[PDB]
DNA sequence: ATCGGATGTATAGATCTGACACGTGCCTGGAGACTAGGGAGTAATCCCCTTGGCGGTTAAAACGCGGGGGACAGCGCGTACGTGCGTTTAAGCGGTGCTAGAGCTGTCTACGACCAATTGAGCGGCCTCGGCACCGGGATTCTCGAT
DNA sequence: ATCGAGAATCCCGGTGCCGAGGCCGCTCAATTGGTCGTAGACAGCTCTAGCACCGCTTAAACGCACGTACGCGCTGTCCCCCGCGTTTTAACCGCCAAGGGGATTACTCCCTAGTCTCCAGGCACGTGTCAGATCTATACATCCGAT
């Protein structure tokens, strides 16, 4: 009966019509835009959630922390990309050292 | 009543190693508080219309957020 | 009674990974990612109806709107995605 | 080579004519004609009525001269129609200086300038070749024009003089290449073109030497028509070649003189600089200055101002 | 005794500093260099205590991003040290200023 | 015809000539300032949007206009253009 | 029914408001829109044009050019420091890039 | 079509240098900026296109040229 | 004879086209490497003159930026020579890398 | 600073011309004038949450050296990149011919706005316990003199 | 040019503890039916501008021959930023109070959407009216290699 039980997804198609309109991004709205919105949101929360959830099983953490979120944002060139112009709040940076501080050998 | 100062000498090394840096020279001790300084007077700019706009006299998380957003470094954690 | 996508971040993690946990500190990031993405996908159907002339935004304006935002690799998985959300949702 | 009055004195014939009257120097190289030059100090040759001339003046006479004899009575008449001689420039001075002070005044330093008798096609072409130029690259282009195209009469020392172009060869195939080739500009075409115009669509020569007994303001009209002909060139003929007296050129020179001179300032037009109807009005307060030879009063301050 | 050469520790706590998470930067200091900031704009200016932190994560995210691209030209330049030439070459190329 | 297409190129021509009453423009500068106003038009008018929904208002008053011209304009431009749209604004209410 | 009298004029103004009002209306902005704010925005956009032509008028004067090209145009925008700030980003078609050499680059003497 | 790259020359590279305030030229230089253009001119005609196809055309306007440029960062003037 | 000096033939020419507001790149060649790179999205699409006009100037502002950025980058080095390292130094401060 | 060649600009008895300005025909989008209802302003109030304060505590900031390693200036080499001259070349312009589809109109439909009734889901609210931070002890990795 | 001393950093084990997350009531927004209005899907016709070709001119790209200025490697100097010990001071951190203002409720009243005439401001289009450019020679002014 659920819109997102109906279209095989888990977020809310009902809560992502309602922001649609109540937006007021155009005068009216079709009815397979908000499906097929929240099925990328959900295929992005899902990519997301992977590698967090992979970066936080490589630390032996069995509890994603926003530590894990920016390491898995950071470790994808294309996640970087659409996310290159933002901050993750106590997210911590990529850790590297340019190779010529590294001490002689 | 300055309090520019209050950015201590060792936080702005830590700030540095952080960035990933071996050696400091001693101008930057004061060339990166100005540059915090010119930074944190444009955020503020915004965060303070905002909040003028609104008519409140309190200055939310959201505003700083909305400010943050406005200038392109959009910051994830507080809404 | 503010609203958040928690719950539903929650059952696409529980989906993911069945043994991992998330902390709401974290998930306070979840919900302003998926806020963001939400409006900087809706902004650009907006911008692509007001384009055309049109006042409808659908699911090729949506599908557009993400292969204009996302890059190559992630765009591809996610149009394949919303396409077989829509086809099933109209099949059923 | 070139006579002079001294060398070959049973060669010169004279005509009575006081330098009050007449200065050559300041009216052969003043702009009005382009084919005069003093090969010899106080001494100028050129081609006037198909033929090579040298005149030199005295105090009261005007000096004239394969020629092996003295000019002939009829010759001599040739010489007094180039140069109006009937007209009494004395009266003419008299009449401006005592309407315009100003021209008293310039008119004390600058006697003699008078106007030449010309003849329509060279005066034409010559004016189409003055537009947006100075006259001493004019004089070059017209004497490399006339040594191309012209007929070819005798030869002094260096220099093989020509007779003007026939409206036939200036109309002739390629003639634009060369007059670009010989360094006219874009005038090469206005010349090759005016040709055509007047040969193939106005009825030839007979058009041009109409306009002679034609009116003023008819007069201008047709010759506005040509290529290279707008206001300031039309004038120039008018005045110059078909007996318009009261036609006055407005160009750059009259601009300044009236500025500076009288305070001048447009009144009628919209524009406070050069424009065609500013030329215009600035024509007609000549006209309302001076009068009916208000053209050979402008000839006067105008080669004052080259001066 | 025992004397560690120089540069050694200053490659230590960059590993330190890079998997650490903290603020870096005393938390008073920073919110009374707002609120003295905030006075230039309006007198009697209140703040929430996550605006304050907000303000805080910005503007070291922002401070390190900068000291990565000084880093960079500072390597670029054959040399190992930061200058404020560093600093002025990444704010202008970045567009900042 | 060629449809009703609505472009400042008149209005921008009235200003021009009211600031120096003696320069001519070229087409090719009338596109750009039509780009000009129509992005700037565009710019304020979405920042004024965003203010409305921020504060959960439904309308578009003068005054968050005047809150994305504070935001946009730099400084003293935004000074002087908040003066002159007060005058405006205060000379419409005046009928 | 009186005597026809446009918004602009009543203002005292020169860019429309009718037309930005309508332009309000028809970009789904908000909802609903207040009657002061066209006027105000049309009062900064002529503003904002009033200083750009000024700006592109002296630059006109300063080249000796009669008529308003995109070359003064782009130095006028770059020559001033807020309407640089304002149009950063911002291209110029055929606008040209502002005269300026490195000190460094320039012979010793 | 191919090989098309090569028609930036390196003479419209010292001309574009040296608008560009540029003194002096290496050798590389030329190769590296043709990369870089291809990848620019990559970018902002994939948004070109996915705008032309979105309106069901086969023709590229300027006004899809202009909107592509506007999301990329560069919001042209001029044309439209 | 008359030889100039690798220093001035550079200056000027260098105050010419920043006099100058021509497109600095031949129409053609861009037009058939703008048509070379869009055979890969779609097959047989046709551009309007103005939009291969509106790419072309855009790209000869991206070039003439980013050229500025890298003499920057190389008077930075003491150098002034632009090498690509100049070229990848400032597209990674700006963001493009 | 001086000086002779290379370039660059003003100008020269105007004229033409592609672009612009302006006048005018003509409608269609802006104005005037009404209503309607609801968005927003306003008065009252309550809690909570931000400000201000105090006292213990000690982590961290300030300060002072010793030194070594890295910035910096100088200097020589060499080569490569600027500059000039002659030789292809294909860019650009003018012209012609052809048609793909850009761009409008016309018709009708089916898709979305909208309202009434219904019901379930996802939001506060509350309680538990286990993943994780911290302390401490021990195993073992890197560094920096000894040799 | 490879080993021990010494910090220093994981590995492991114990030990609290406070958020993560599972039930629970619920009430307000998602869902379902049904009706009505118009945005646009689909057809169809026009014409225009984009493509394709082709001939001719000629400025521009290419290639090769120099040669001197700049990039780079190498040396030597000195200076100033490290590492580390010692002193202080001001930030953390645990309480306390306290009242300013942000959020919430309930009137209420003007302000703008909606609609219907009605007309002139602005657009389309057709003629005047020109600012820029014009070939080339010349008179200066300005810059640059060589001195």
């Amino acid at each position: 009966k659920t819109r997102s039980s109906r279209a095989g997804l888990q977020f809310p198609v009902g809560r992502v019509h309602r922001l649609l309109r109540k937006g007021n991004y155009a005068e009216r709205v079709g009815a397979g835009a908000p499906v097929y919105l929240a099925a990328v949101l959900e295929y992005l929360t899902a990519e997301i959630l992977e590698l967090a959830g992979n970066a936080a099983r490589d630390n032996k953490k069995t509890r994603i922390i926003p530590r894990h979120l920016q390491l898995a944002i950071r470790n994808d060139e294309e996640l970087n990309k659409l996310l290159g112009k933002v901050t993750i709040a106590q997210g911590g940076v990529l850790p590297n050292i340019q190779a010529v501080l590294l001490p002689k050998k | 009543r300055d309090n520019i100062q209050g950015i201590t000498k060792p936080a702005i090394r830590r700030l540095a190693r952080r960035g990933g840096v071996k050696r400091i020279s001693g101008l930057i001790y004061e060339e990166t508080r100005g540059v915090l300084k010119v930074f944190l007077e444009n955020v503020i700019r915004d965060a303070v219309t905002y909040t003028e706009h609104a008519k409140r006299k309190t200055v939310t998380a959201m505003d700083v957020v909305y400010a943050l957003k406005r200038q392109g470094r959009t910051l994830y954690g507080f809404g | 009674r503010k609203e958040s996508y928690s719950v539903y971040v929650y059952k696409v993690l529980k989906q993911v990974h069945p043994d991992t946990g998330i902390s709401s500190k974290a998930m306070g990031i979840m919900n302003s990612f998926v806020n963001d993405i939400f409006e900087r996908i809706a902004g650009e159907a907006s911008r692509l109806a007001h384009y055309n002339k049109r006042s409808t935004i659908t699911s090729r304006e949506i599908q557009t709107a993400v292969r204009l935002l996302l890059p190559g690799e992630l765009a591809k998985h996610a149009v394949s995605e919303g396409t077989k959300a829509v086809t099933k949702y109209t099949s059923s | 080579g070139h006579r002079t009055l001294a060398s070959t004195p049973a060669l010169w014939a004279s005509i009575p004519c006081p330098r009050s009257e007449l200065r050559l120097d300041l009216v052969l190289p003043s702009g009005q004609s382009f084919r005069w030059r003093e090969q010899s100090p106080a001494h100028w040759s050129g081609v006037l009525a198909d033929q090579v001339w040298t005149l030199t003046q005295t105090e009261e006479q005007l000096h004239c001269t394969s020629q092996a004899s003295r000019p002939t009575p009829d010759e001599l008449e040739a010489v007094r129609k180039y140069f109006q001689l009937d007209v009494t420039l004395a009266q003419l001075y008299h009449h401006w200086g005592s309407v315009d002070s100003h021209f008293q005044e310039v008119a004390q330093k600058f006697q003699g300038v008078r106007l030449l008798r010309q003849d329509p096609i060279e005066c034409l072409f010559s004016f189409i070749c003055s537009s947006n130029n100075n006259i001493a690259r004019i004089t070059g282009m017209v004497e490399r024009l006339c040594q191309a195209f012209g007929p070819r009469l005798i030869q002094l020392d260096d220099v093989t003089y020509h007779g003007f172009p026939s409206l036939q060869a200036l109309a002739g195939p390629e003639v634009e290449a060369h007059l670009r080739k010989l360094g006219l500009g874009y005038r090469a075409r206005y010349v090759s073109a005016s040709a055509r115009a007047i040969l193939e669509e106005q009825g030839g020569l007979a058009w041009l030497q109409q306009l002679r007994e034609s009116s003023y303001e008819e007069a201008h009209k047709a010759l506005c028509i040509l290529p290279g002909v707008g206001t300031q060139v039309a004038d120039c003929i008018c005045l110059m070649a078909l007996d318009k007296p009261q036609a006055v050129p407005v160009d750059v020179h009259m601009w300044h003189i009236a500025q500076r001179d009288y305070s001048w300032h447009p009144t009628t037009s919209q524009a406070k600089g050069p424009s065609p109807q500013t030329n215009k009005e600035l024509g007609n307060f000549f006209r309302s200055l001076w009068g009916p030879y208000a053209g050979w009063a402008q000839a006067v301050l105008f080669s004052a101002d080259l001066r | 005794p025992h004397r560690y050469r120089p540069g050694t520790v200053a490659l230590r706590e960059i590993r330190r500093y890079q998997k650490s998470t903290e603020l870096l930067i005393r938390k008073l200091p920073f919110q009374r260099l707002v609120r003295e900031i905030a006075q230039d704009f309006k007198t009697d200016l209140r703040f929430q205590s996550s605006a304050v932190m907000a303000l805080q994560e910005a503007s070291e995210a922002y401070l390190v991003g900068l000291f990565e691209d000084t880093n960079l030209a500072a390597i670029h330049a054959k040399r190992v040290t930061i200058m404020p030439k560093d600093i002025q070459l990444a704010r202008r190329i970045r567009g900042e200023r």
